[PDB]
């Protein structure tokens, strides 16, 4: 299923992370911004700032 | 190349229009292999260019420093600003205090 | 550069109108007033522009 | 009881502040912030603000 459009999203983000050096203090914001992302619904203006 | 790692710098060239203070600045991108990017200062007022915004506007973008930072995919490119001599200082409150 | 199809009436920008009422690939677009473009609210368009 | 919850949001302020010592003045601020945040839907541009 490709209708998938909320894990997608993480999936994607979470790679396109990986090969920086990232500092520890961003490595958090990212995260918690991704866990807040991952649960939200997906039409909401919240989504689609975050 | 004495002292290791890469680094940083500051300079202003100055000199009577059209004598090729740009056009150098091209060339020592290309000569020291760091990627290039430029912007103009002059005439601007408002801080936001250089500095983005809130994102709790509906509109809000990153400031082009940061855009810059998205396509030159080096953390140390070559910056140039350009025209600093006839910065906008008109508004009140100096956009070039945040230059600074 | 239009929106992302999740917004209402997210119809493409004014260049795929464009290309559509023209019917050809090549068309000889015409900016006019570019005089008085900028200061937005993010600041200007310019650099897409450009 | 297992998964996720808005009182572990609740909980990570209220730990963060279980060290320091408050004046009485501001414990009781935090408070009413505290509880009226439970109460709101999450959504609402409210639960952003608070
Ligand atoms: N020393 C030089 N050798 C070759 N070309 C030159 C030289 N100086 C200037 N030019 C020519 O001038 C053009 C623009 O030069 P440049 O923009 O550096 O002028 P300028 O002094 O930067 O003007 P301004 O500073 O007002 O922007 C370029 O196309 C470049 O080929
Ligand atoms: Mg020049």
């Amino acid at each position: 299923l490709e209708k998938d459009d909320k894990d997608a999203i993480e999936e994607k983000f979470r790679e396109r992370l990986k090969e920086l050096v990232v500092p520890k203090h961003v490595m958090d914001v990212v995260d918690e911004e991704l866990s807040k992302l991952g649960l939200l619904d997906n039409h909401s203006s919240e989504f689609n700032v975050t | 190349q004495l002292r290791g790692s890469t680094q940083g710098k500051i300079l202003c060239f100055y000199g009577p229009p059209g004598v090729g203070k740009t056009s150098i600045a091209r060339s020592i991108a290309r000569a020291l292999n760091r990627e290039y990017f430029r912007f103009s200062v002059g005439g601007m007022t408002d801080v936001a260019e250089i500095k983005g915004h809130r994102r709790t506007y509906v509109g809000a973008m990153p400031g082009k420093i940061i855009q810059c930072l998205k396509k030159t995919k080096t953390e140390n490119p070559l910056i140039l600003i350009d025209e600093v001599d006839k910065i906008g200082r008109g508004y009140q409150g100096d956009p070039s205090s945040a230059l600074l």
